[PDB]
């Protein structure tokens, strides 16, 4: 079943070190992408309704971003996950994923990006992903306390740390 | 052909030496992976831009679609290879190229936030 | 291999409610651990060195003090875990295990425990856990910068978000 | 026995009238389960309180020792169930009870926060 494969997917990018090379992306994205895959982000519809889709050869572009992003961790938390079958496609459809990375220094900001995350799995050419459709709703930015903390009596860094990065 | 699996390896690993070998034994500077992808598409994504040069004055074709619709100048766009989109634009790259899902280096330029190439495919753009 | 076992623990996790029964804790235990298991927890060295071990009529209850403690979720993240073969058991090792909680309104603080989690699994008998062993090195406390920003101006409730809840 | 399993199931569920009948029909007050549970123990840690008084009058071992070690006091004291620590105290529950990892009803109402509980285990404990 379907479920597994994106505890292999997130257990793969738990060994991403900044030493990671564009060769081991094409490694990744061979282990958990079908040849002809296809990956849609649509994003929230606050500042408009922004939607890309790219082929095979760019995804291990996407995923990479995100690290070049300032991202030191990325995990998918899927919640509920609704398995269903067809005759040549496993479909998963999540109306609870959550989209996970940690950043580094100054803020250790953490980014929960919530939404609906669509695949489909081609049935037994190895499980690998057909299409990946991520629907964001709303994100949220967490701080650490101790970061808080140093800044509380700062009204300059409070301006700073109460204003969002992306929106 | 073995040659032409060489030849997209050597492209992909920045190993110029190895190119100019490969090509001198009639590699197919046109030889195509498992995801339609040519040497130049190869060189071009990695930033290996004396590969990049060498292929174009051998032949590459500069227009080459993989299997998802995307042109070397699409890849150099994505991963923000100033030079190497520079080269390709000279050596006839088409700006309006499409790929499955219509997309043009530019989109690609502007989806992965690299501003100077995205300026560079406007300004060609205009330009018949 | 025993990851895959995390996995399956953390989805079933996924499905707590309020309404989660004393049953349901039960058969959640069941299936993860042996007739035998024990759990030991080791907290940091900073407040004491303190340490418990409870016996398998009891792990019900401990994973439940963390939803009764008020986390809305829980899940374990293992980072590169090392697994290791002896004859009638099977080690895992992760000395980057990352305890994550949510919490509900007001706060909607996450608790992040990190330390080393050591898992032993009885070999065939259905992978079920026969000891678990959480030595916590440090914690962090994320609040979202929401929860930040409605109070940047506010000094009583920046003293009050600056202080740690647990150390 | 199906009668015992009956018997810690009813005890377990809370089922007052279903106890009342095993019992009748000769059902093992004493009956263990798979973890060595009595009916006493599962009443206890589920908060059933009327169960664990029957039980009580009928024979049950106040002190009985599950697969872990822990008497049915262990189990009110760490599931904050203060009638029914106080209840097995009246009946003569060992508060020097050691589970295999030598941790008495005291040690366990400390590491689950069950504060109140924990003073009368204290108390109990200095009376000899």
């Amino acid at each position: 079943q379907t479920d597994y494969r994106i505890f292999e997917l997130n257990k793969r990018l738990q060994n991403w070190t900044e030493e990671c090379d564009n060769l081991w992306w094409d490694a990744f994205t061979t282990e958990f992408f079908e040849d002809d895959a296809m990956l849609t982000i649509t994003f929230c519809l606050e500042d408009g309704p922004k939607r890309y889709t790219i082929g095979r050869t760019l995804i291990p572009r996407y995923f990479r971003s995100i690290f070049e992003g300032g991202a030191t961790e990325l995990y998918y938390v899927l919640k509920h996950p609704k398995e269903s079958f067809h005759n040549n496609f496993v479909s998963l459809d999540c109306d609870q994923c959550t989209m996970v990375t940690q950043h580094g220094k100054p803020m250790f900001t953490q980014v929960c990006v919530e939404g609906r995350l669509y695949l489909e799995f081609m049935f037994d050419d190895m499980m690998r992903i057909k299409t990946w459709h991520f629907s964001i709703r709303q994100h949220r930015e967490l701080i650490p306390r101790s970061i808080l903390a140093m800044h509380a009596q700062d009204p300059q860094m409070l301006d700073q740390l109460s204003k969002n990065i992306t929106r | 052909s073995d040659l032409g699996k060489k030849l997209l390896e050597a492209a992909t690993e920045g190993q110029d030496d190895e190119v100019r070998i490969l090509m001198a034994n009639g590699a197919d500077v046109n030889a195509h992976d498992r995801l339609g992808s040519t040497p130049l598409h190869l060189a071009a994504k990695m930033g290996h831009l004396e590969i990049v040069e060498v292929l174009l004055k051998t032949g590459a074709d500069v227009n080459a679609e993989d299997t998802a619709g995307y042109t070397p100048l699409h890849l150099a766009a994505a991963w923000g290879h100033l030079e190497i989109v520079e080269v390709l634009l000279k050596h006839g790259a088409d700006v309006n190229a499409q790929d499955k899902f219509g997309k043009t280096p530019f989109d690609l330029a502007a989806i992965f936030g690299n501003e100077d190439i995205a300026e560079v495919l406007q300004k060609a753009a205009k330009l018949n």
